[PDB]
Parts: structure tokens; C-alpha cells; sequence
């Protein structure tokens, strides 16, 4: 019930950073990481990216280290927000709610 | 209870069978019958309806100039106007007809045809011509006097405009190549055409075909005219 | 796209009330086989990360006061908070999650006068 | 197969005559007409006259009635036009062509020239 | 009776033109330079029984014209015109093709 | 030698034929009590009229005529007025088409009547207007006669009822229409059950040039009936 | 080409009936609904249906076919015939099916589950995969005596309406939908629909088409 990820870092534009939520609590591919649309699944899972951040966002998981990787390639000066990610819930198939939230970077 | 056991064969779906179904809404009455003049209840009204050929078998004759054949005051005493080979199945003057569509969707056809001639000059222009019908052992004849001696009518289209030619026997099939020679129709000019000097020195000729009341189809198919 | 526009745009309001606040949605959200609107109530306090409070726009959360409970039809939504107190001061959130992409409401920030 | 065979060139001294054939094989004589055409070298064609093999009766342009004489033959089924008093400017080629069984002065079929 | 050939010389709607009118009773011959000669159109709009189809006619009460479409190699010869209206026999000049 | 149909007059038959359509006479309908029971008006003796209609010009390259059967009268007289206000009508035609040449004319037409002859548009995917089928009283003309303007045939559209014009032996057609519908009664400003459709096969011919010759057509509604427009209370 | 020749000898006619010549079960509809995604939205998960009107000039093989004749009368004989397939299990699931048929004038559905495939008003079948298929037959539905197949007419009184549409042809769409809910991730299930025109009547015929086709509306070569 905790998401726990990188603490902060910033960049000049140019490079390429990677950012990772380690998710303790809870069993693990039973959930969809979301990031605040892009979504992973954690159970073998590509994920439907949202438009926008098409080119922008690429991403990964890691089943044995329980994290979920995310990599933005050719950063500008308008990324300065926080970006983390949301535990998801996935019944059916169906994308459900958005339970809980991470911790903020 | 009736004591049951299931035969080999039991829950296949055959498309040509021909059991009940459950109706989707029972307790329900359609619109009743209406007398709609013109009811065909069999595809053998169809065929024995005249519908025109065409007998100008040239190339390049783009249009509704398919429909007949042009004599002219300037043309020779003993040359052939057309001939029509009796294959439904192929490529040539019956192939576009009433009996040459219906025919296409069935395997074997067999029986007895209906040929009918119309002139379609003045009033004042006459002319002899020669109708010659080959049976399917012998060739088309080349030259008036080897046609003159097979079976003949001399038609005088000064008095008469129609005449009527009955074809005795025709059969056909497909056979998995392609059977050919089944009859010729042959027509030779015997005098050359008389015009005076008001009318046209062109006429011409329409061609028609019906089937008799003894034709008949079996083994229907799926027609390639679309596909 | 679905847009979630927000009405009241940051009430102010004193400790004690009962408040309500608008979250509109361009077309309908109403999920076939729940027959169940997709709805979510968020609330951020300051210098940390939102919390779920109402999920289906009618069920509370396990975890939440009885104080929280707002429920609304069509295309316009709205949680009602019971008793107003000195600690909910928050910029409340509606999202919509039935059709891909997800966008959130337009930020409704309480002032506790 | 229609064949309409002339004969060869020849060549005379100014004043004399000379004779001519178009004999012709592969159809039925005595039903069509036989027209007979001068081509001066150079210039386009001119018509002659033509003989009825069926009756023996003849018909000539009007500027060569008195040159131009014309025959015809049903035994050896041949066509013959047979010149007279020769000049420089009756040097030409000839023809001979066929009409049509109404009549009509269509030429259908034609020979191959005669060089005087 | 007089006929004129319009064009002299063409390097393809060769036309001719009579004194009198006519009423059809036109025919186009073409002269091979070997030396035979066999005719195209008769009675100003039909075709021969054995010539390819590109060739046609038009006609009018007293103003006559060939019209061909494409042209082809051995095609190039020169082109008569006939009338046989009353005798005498009177050709054209013919356009050397 | 004559036909006489009320108030007009017809003097111009040669002989006598009388097509029918499908071997059927117009005749009124049966057990009506449940199709619009409102007392049929029946006014055959003040609509039987052979409306003429105008003469069209056939040369040599003429290309076809088709007229419309309801919507060739609707703006003419006294059917062209009860076919305004009267809502629903059952109807059928009897038709006389009659050219007239010398004897030094020659050619033939096929004069033939089309049930529910739907239209097609040459070389695209717009199906056509509504003033491109609702002409009246003028006609129209085939753009592409040897498929009938829809892709059949023509060689085989004697499957229809249908007489000839060979005007080396006659010059004269009659042709009896009845109600050809699926509907017991039909509505007249909108559907359109029949099409009358001429067609120069032979194209004419004579020494001179290509005469007038003249075709005129005969239109008259046989055993009309329309609803009940005056009631009791 | 070897020509063969062989006498024909025949009796009878029976093949030619228009009962006889107007059967025989063609295809009519055939499409496929098929899972990729490991996660969905809630609005794509609500259009795992499909839809088709029974106007059945749809196939050029018996539109072709049909247009010999004016006007028809006759009912339709359903039969839906569904399989499964693959994209580490191998074996085929077994899986129940719905097909709802609506007539004119009742609301089609336009979500996967409504109110609409709960109404008891119209006629629904329950089928399973490991069965026979499922046959349901089809009254004759039009409010005329026959089917008009050519309308020379506008549907409505006014300018803008569409040409040669008969408003009182149409028989209503029938809806097919897997009542099973649970998204199958990597399978694909693929739906084929026949129809064997039965108790056929045919009136005016008419002349056979040459041209080929050029939209499913009308006919303009």
C-alpha cells in the first residue's frame, strides 16, 4: 500500500533520465501502473500510451525487483511537474479505479 | 421412456437439407396474398420468350450496331451475310440472349430452338436470300451451291417480313474439355437488293431465338458471368 | 475527448457549512455492466499526494468518515461534506476513467475563513 | 480468287496502233462489266469507257472516242482495247477494272498496268 | 463535272469539294507505290469488306472528307476520290500521303 | 376504324391488337374493407380520356424516349386534378403510340413497358435527383440505350410486355396496363409503377436527309378509382 | 482443348421451379470480434458487439440471382455457425453466445449490455460452441404482399430523399454478443450467418445484368 520511487532530479535538456516506482504491500501482476495515461500491467504488458506523450514516454517492469521503469528521451524546460505513478486495478480486463497514489517526484 | 441410441451422422449441417425450424415469433399473421398479376412458377417460362442475337459477329462493332446486318445495292451476288454457330456455352451470337442466361446456371441442356428473321427495309425493296441450316456432322458451307444442297429455304423478303426456322435438336454439357460444331445457320444473298430512287440503299436485318416446348435443364451450378 | 470542466471554481467558504461542488462531463459515463457511473473523488493536502475518497460517485471508500458521501446523475456530479472543519482545506478532484485518454476536473481549492 | 491478267509493255512510232488484253479468269463472264482507266505519270486517273460483255455495247468518254476502240470476247473470256494514230501524249499506263452484278461502277477488283 | 482535291500534299482530314451536288456517290481508292490500287469507302460512309478500321467517311450534300485516326507505317499513299453521279467518270487530284 | 373513349376521339387506328400487360384487364379491387374504408370515389366515366401527348421527332440519330405513367398526368386535366387532393389512387393505362411515314421510309421501334424501372446514373456514386426522374409530360431521353440506363440489356428486354413499329408493315402499338403493384393503392407524387419506353432499333434511312417522322402517344386511364373525399358526418 | 461429345438423354422438369431455384443456404455475413490487449478501457469493452440489416443484396453471387424477379415473398431460416482460434494453452474454450434479433420499430442496442438484450419483446437464442448450431426461422415481415426489390420511388415527400429505398422493405437487424464477461485475452471468436430462402414466390421477371456493379444502393455501372 506504499509506492515508494526516486527521490528528485533534474536535468539539463538534452538527456535522457529514467524514473522507477518500487511498490511494497501489495501482491504484484494483479495491478496496472498508471502514471500521473500510459499503463504497463505487470504481467508481460506492452500498454496503451496516451498521444500525447507518445514519442515522449517509453517503459518498461521488472517482475523479480517489483519496480516499474519509465524512460523520457529529449527533455525540454516544460517538464517541471511531478511525474509518479498509481497502483491501477484490473478485474476483468477493464482498466477500474485509481486507489493509490504515489509518493511524488 | 423410448429407448433412443444416435446414428453416425448425428449434428452435422448439410446446406441442402431440408428439415422444420423454430419460428422467432409465433402468434404472429404476415399481410395476406394479393392477386399480383404475372406469377412465374417455373424458369422454363423464361426461356421460351424471343429475345434478339446478334448477328453481326465483326470486330470492332461497338454499341447496339451488334443487333443487324447491313446489304447495300453495292454488294455482291454470292457472298455469306452472317452465320451463327449453336453454342450457348461460348462466345458469339447467343451467348448475350434470353435462353443463353438462364442456361448458364444448369449443367445439361437438351432440345429444340425457334429462329425467327425480320427485314427491316422500304416498302418498295425486294431481294431474295437463302437461309442454310447444317446439321452437326457435316462443316459450314463457303459457297452458295454446296449450301444450296443441304437443307434450304428461298426467302423472298419482297412480300414476306418474317420468316420462321425450326432447329430440330440441339444437346450440350461440360465435361471435365469443351464440345464444339453443333450447328450452323448460314445465310447467302441470291439476288442482289432492288431500291428505287427515293428509298435508302441500305437495309437491314434483326435476328431472333426462343426455346420450344420440350427444352430442359439439370444439375444447376453457380453462373461465371459476375464472378 | 472527454472534458471535465468544474463550475464553482474555488469556493471560500466558514467552518460549520455543507458544501457541494459542480464536476461536469461532456457525454455519458455510465459503464454497461455495473450500471455503475466511473467516478473518483480525490483530496490533496498541501505538500502531499491526493487520497481516494469516493470511488463509483456513490460508494465510500474504506477509510473515510462518514462526513464524505455525495452522489449525483447525468452529466453533472458532486460530494457533499457534512461538517466543514478547519483541516479540509484541499483542491478537490473529479475524474472520469470510462474512455481512454483519462482527464481529470478543473481543481476546486477550499479557503477556510 | 479473282485475277484480272494484262499483258506486258510494248511501245510504237508515232501514227501506228496497238492492242491491248485484260484477260480474266476466277468468276463468272458475261455478268460485270469491264472499265478501262489512263494514268499519265505523274497526274491522277481518267476514265476511258467500258464494254458490255453481255449485249456487245459500248460507251467512251468524250475525249477518247476517237482513239480508243473496245472488244470483248466470251470464248477466251478476254477484254481488249485496241488504240489509234499514236502520239507522244498517249504514253501512259492502263487499266483494266470490274464493275458490280447491279451495275453500280464499283471497282472492287483491278490488273496490274500496261506501260506504253 | 469538276472535282477538287483540297490538300495537295499532308506530312489526316483530307477533304474534297465537286461543282455540282452529288448525293452521296463517293468512293476513296488509295495507290500503293508498287502499283495496285484497291478502294476504302464506298457510297461516302460505309467500309470495304477487308480494311482495318481506323479509316472512316463523312458526308454532306456537296463537301466530302476522309478522316483517319492514327496513323501507321505502310499506310503512306496517295488517296483518290471518285464520283459516279454521271458520266463521265471524273476523279480527284489525290494528296501524296 | 376508329376508338372512342368518352369525350376524345381517336380516328387514326389501322387494325386492332390489344396487348395486355400479363394477360390481365384493370379491373377494382376486391374486399376492401380493410385497405382505407372510406368510400372510393370510382370516377371512371369523367377521367376515360385519351390525354395526346406532344409529338417528338425521330431522325437518324436519335437515341430513345421514356415517359413516366403517373407522373406524365399529374399536371394535365381531370386526372391531373383529382391527383391533387385525393391522396391515394388505382389505376391502369391504355396506351396508343402511332408514327407515320410514306413508303420510302424504313426502320423499326420497340415500343415496351417497364415495371419499376429504377434508374441508374452513368460513371458515379450519386444516385439521381429528384429532377432527374420526375420530368413530366416531356419525357426524357437514353443516354445509353443498349443497357436500358440501369446495366441490362436490351437484346433480352423483350421479356416485357412489348409490341413492334416495322414501318415496312405497320405503323401502330396498343399496349393495356394493369395495376402492377404489391400495395393495394399506391401514392401518385411520389412512386412511379410503370415507364413507357420507346427505342429505335433500325435507325430510318432515304436519299435525301433524315425526315421529321413524328410519334405520338396516347395516354388513358382505364378504371381509375381514388379515395372518398365527401363523407356523411 | 480436347472436344468431347456424349448423348444426352433426360426426362422430366423439376429442377427449374423457382422453389427449387432459389434455395441452398448461401453466406451472408461473416465477421470476427477478437482480443489483443492484455487491458482495455470500460468503452471499448462496451462495443464487443455486432450488427447486421438483413437487406441481402450484399453478395454480387445472389444479388446477381435475385434481380431476375420483381417482387418476392418468402422467410429467411437463420443459422449461425461460430468456431474459436490462437493469438501456452491450446485447447479452445467453451463459451455461450447470444443472438438477439430486432424487428422495425424496437430500439437496437448501442452497448454490449443495455436494457435492450433484457426485453422480453423480442425473440433471443442462447447457444453454446460445443453444440449444433443454432437455426431460428424468420416470418415473411413486410407490410406490402411481397418485397419489392426494384422501387422507382423516394422514400419521403420531399426534395432530399434517397432514391429507390422502399421504407416498408426492411426486416430488422439481429445483434450477436458473448454473455461470458470476461475478455478472452488471446483468442478470437469469428461468427458465420446463412440464410436458405424458403416457401418462395416470384412475379414479373425481368432482364439479366451484363455490367458490373458499382455500390450496394442502386445500380449505376
Amino acid at each position: 500500500v506504499q509506492l515508494q520511487q526516486s527521490g528528485a532530479e533534474l536535468v539539463r535538456p538534452g538527456v535522457s533520465v529514467k524514473i522507477s516506482c518500487k511498490g511494497s504491500g501489495y501482491i504484484f501482476t494483479d495491478y496496472v501502473m498508471h502514471w500521473v495515461i500510459g499503463v504497463i500491467s505487470t504481467y508481460y504488458g506492452d500498454g496503451s500510451y496516451n498521444q500525447k506523450f507518445k514519442g515522449k514516454a517509453t517503459m518498461t517492469v521488472d517482475k523479480s525487483s517489483s519496480t516499474a521503469y519509465m524512460e523520457l528521451a529529449r527533455l525540454t524546460s516544460e517538464d517541471s511537474a511531478i511525474y509518479y505513478c498509481v497502483r491501477g486495478e484490473n478485474y476483468y480486463g477493464v482498466s477500474g479505479t485509481m486507489d493509490y497514489w504515489g509518493q511524488g517526484t | 421412456g423410448v429407448p433412443t441410441y444416435l446414428l453416425p451422422g448425428s449434428g452435422q449441417f448439410l446446406t441442402t437439407d431440408d428439415h422444420s425450424s423454430a419460428p422467432a415469433l409465433p402468434c404472429f399473421n404476415p399481410t395476406p396474398e394479393m392477386h399480383i398479376p404475372g406469377q412465374v412458377r417455373n424458369m422454363l417460362e423464361v426461356v421460351q420468350v424471343e429475345s434478339m442475337m446478334e448477328i453481326n459477329n465483326t470486330e470492332s462493332a461497338v454499341g447496339m450496331e451488334r443487333l443487324k446486318v447491313d446489304i447495300s445495292a453495292l454488294t455482291d451476288v454470292d457472298q455469306l451475310l452472317f452465320n451463327i454457330p449453336l453454342d450457348i456455352q461460348l462466345d458469339g451470337p447467343l451467348r448475350n440472349t434470353l435462353v443463353g442466361n438462364i442456361s448458364r446456371y444448369y449443367t445439361h441442356w437438351s432440345g429444340s430452338l425457334e429462329m425467327t428473321f425480320m427485314f427491316c427495309g422500304s416498302f418498295m425493296a425486294t431481294g431474295k436470300l437463302i437461309l442454310c441450316y447444317t446439321p452437326p456432322g457435316g462443316s459450314c458451307p463457303t459457297t452458295r451451291e454446296t449450301a444450296m444442297l443441304g437443307t434450304h429455304i428461298v426467302w423472298d423478303f419482297g412480300l414476306q417480313s418474317s420468316v420462321t426456322l425450326i432447329i430440330p435438336w440441339i444437346s450440350g454439357s461440360h465435361y471435365r474439355s469443351t464440345n464444339a460444331n453443333v450447328g450452323y445457320v448460314t445465310c447467302f444473298m441470291q439476288t442482289n437488293l432492288i431500291v428505287p430512287s427515293e428509298s435508302s440503299d441500305t437495309c437491314s436485318l434483326i435476328g431472333f431465338i426462343a426455346a420450344k416446348d420440350d427444352f430442359s435443364l439439370r444439375l444447376m451450378r453457380d453462373s461465371p458471368d459476375i464472378g | 475527448d472527454i472534458v471535465m470542466s468544474q463550475s464553482p471554481s474555488s469556493l471560500a467558504v466558514s467552518v460549520g457549512e455543507k458544501v457541494t461542488m459542480s464536476c461536469k462531463s461532456s457525454q455519458s459515463l455510465l459503464y454497461s455492466n455495473n450500471q455503475k457511473n466511473y467516478l473518483a473523488w480525490y483530496q490533496q493536502k498541501p505538500g502531499q499526494s491526493p487520497q481516494l475518497l469516493i470511488y463509483w460517485a456513490s460508494t465510500r471508500e474504506s477509510g473515510v468518515p462518514d462526513r464524505f458521501t455525495g452522489s449525483e446523475s447525468g452529466t453533472d456530479f458532486t460530494l457533499t461534506i457534512s461538517s466543514v472543519k478547519a483541516e479540509d482545506l484541499a483542491v478537490f478532484y473529479c475524474q472520469q476513467y470510462y474512455n481512454y485518454p483519462w482527464t481529470f476536473g478543473g481543481g476546486t481549492k477550499l479557503e477556510i475563513k | 480468287q479473282v485475277q484480272l491478267q494484262q499483258s506486258g509493255t510494248e511501245l510504237a512510232k508515232p501514227g501506228a496502233s496497238v492492242k491491248m488484253s485484260c484477260k480474266a479468269s476466277g468468276y463468272t463472264f458475261t455478268n460485270y462489266w469491264m472499265h478501262w482507266f489512263k494514268q499519265r505519270p505523274g497526274q491522277g486517273l481518267e476514265w476511258i469507257g467500258y464494254v458490255n460483255p453481255n449485249t456487245d455495247y459500248t460507251d467512251y468518254n468524250h475525249k477518247f472516242k476517237d482513239k480508243a476502240t473496245l472488244t470483248a470476247d466470251k470464248s477466251s473470256s478476254t477484254a481488249y482495247m485496241q488504240l489509234s494514230s499514236l502520239t507522244s501524249e498517249d504514253s501512259a499506263v492502263y487499266f483494266c477494272a470490274r464493275g458490280t452484278f447491279g451495275n453500280y461502277a464499283s471497282f472492287a477488283y483491278w490488273g496490274q498496268g500496261t506501260l506504253v | 463535272i469538276q472535282m477538287i482535291q483540297s490538300p495537295s500534299s499532308m506530312f489526316v482530314s483530307l477533304s474534297c469539294r465537286a461543282s455540282q451536288d452529288i448525293r452521296g456517290n463517293l468512293d476513296w481508292y488509295q495507290q500503293k507505290p508498287g502499283g495496285t490500287i484497291k478502294l476504302l469507302i464506298y457510297s461516302t460512309s460505309n467500309l470495304n469488306s477487308g480494311v482495318p478500321s481506323r479509316f472512316s467517311g463523312s458526308g454532306s450534300g456537296s463537301d466530302y472528307s476522309l478522316t483517319i485516326s492514327s496513323l501507321e507505317s505502310e499506310d503512306f499513299a496517295d488517296y483518290y476520290c471518285l464520283q459516279r453521279n454521271a458520266y463521265p467518270l471524273t476523279f480527284g487530284g489525290g494528296t501524296k500521303l | 376504324l376508329q376508338l372512342k373513349l368518352g369525350n376524345s376521339a381517336i380516328v387514326t387506328q389501322e387494325a386492332a391488337n390489344y396487348c395486355c400487360a400479363y394477360g390481365e384487364w384493370p379491373n377494382y379491387l376486391p374486399d376492401h374493407e380493410a385497405v382505407a374504408i372510406d368510400k372510393p370515389t370510382q370516377p371512371e366515366t369523367a377521367t376515360d380520356r385519351f390525354y395526346t401527348l406532344k409529338s417528338v421527332k425521330w431522325e437518324t440519330g436519335s437515341t430513345g424516349w421514356w415517359w413516366k405513367l403517373p407522373d406524365a398526368l399529374n399536371n394535365i386535366g381531370m386526372f391531373g386534378q383529382n391527383v391533387q387532393h385525393h391522396y391515394l389512387y388505382r389505376s391502369g393505362f391504355l396506351i396508343h403510340v402511332q408514327c407515320n411515314a410514306t413508303k420510302f421510309h424504313q426502320g423499326a421501334l420497340l415500343v415496351v413497358a417497364i415495371p419499376e424501372h429504377q434508374r441508374g446514373a452513368h460513371n458515379t456514386n450519386t444516385s439521381p435527383g429528384f429532377d432527374d426522374i420526375m420530368k413530366g409530360e416531356e419525357g426524357g431521353t437514353f443516354n445509353h440505350p443498349y443497357v436500358l440506363d440501369d446495366g441490362t440489356s436490351l437484346a433480352c428486354a423483350t421479356i416485357f410486355p412489348h409490341q413492334w413499329i416495322n414501318l415496312r408493315t405497320n405503323n401502330s402499338a396498343t399496349i393495356v396496363l394493369p395495376w402492377m403493384n404489391a400495395a393495394p393503392m399506391d401514392f401518385p407524387l411520389r412512386h412511379n409503377q410503370w415507364t413507357l419506353a420507346i427505342i429505335p432499333v433500325v435507325p430510318l434511312g432515304t436519299r435525301t436527309t433524315s425526315s421529321m417522322v413524328p410519334i405520338t402517344v396516347s395516354i388513358a386511364p382505364m378504371c381509375c378509382e381514388f379515395n372518398g373525399l365527401r363523407h356523411a358526418i | 482443348a480436347i472436344q468431347t461429345r456424349t448423348v444426352i438423354n433426360q426426362h422430366g422438369v423439376s429442377e427449374t421451379l423457382v422453389e427449387n431455384f432459389l434455395s441452398r443456404a448461401a453466406l451472408v455475413s461473416k465477421r470476427s470480434f477478437e482480443y489483443k490487449d492484455h487491458t482495455s478501457s470500460a468503452a471499448q469493452a462496451d462495443k464487443n458487439f455486432f450488427k447486421w440489416t438483413i437487406n441481402t443484396r450484399s453478395f454480387v453471387q445472389l444479388r446477381r440471382k435475385l434481380e431476375l424477379f420483381t417482387y418476392l415473398r418468402f422467410d429467411a431460416e437463420i443459422t449461425i455457425l461460430t468456431t474459436v482460434a490462437v493469438n501456452t494453452y491450446v485447447g479452445l474454450p467453451d463459451l455461450t453466445l447470444q443472438a438477439m434479433f430486432v424487428p422495425t420499430g424496437a430500439l437496437t442496442p448501442e452497448k454490449q449490455d443495455s436494457f435492450h438484450w433484457q426485453s422480453g419483446s423480442n425473440a433471443s437464442v442462447f447457444f453454446k460452441i460445443s453444440d449444433p448450431p443454432a437455426r431460428i426461422t424468420i416470418p415473411f415481415m413486410c407490410i406490402n404482399s411481397a418485397y419489392s426489390v426494384f422501387y422507382d420511388g423516394f422514400a419521403g415527400f420531399e426534395k432530399n430523399g434517397l432514391y429507390g429505398i422502399n421504407p416498408a422493405d426492411t426486416i430488422g437487424n439481429l445483434c450477436v454478443r458473448i454473455v461470458n464477461e470476461h475478455q478472452p485475452v488471446g483468442f478470437t471468436v469469428t461468427v458465420r450467418v446463412y440464410m436458405k430462402p424458403k416457401h418462395i414466390k416470384a412475379w414479373a421477371p425481368r432482364p439479366p445484368r451484363t455490367l458490373p456493379y458499382m455500390s450496394i444502393a442502386n445500380a449505376n455501372y
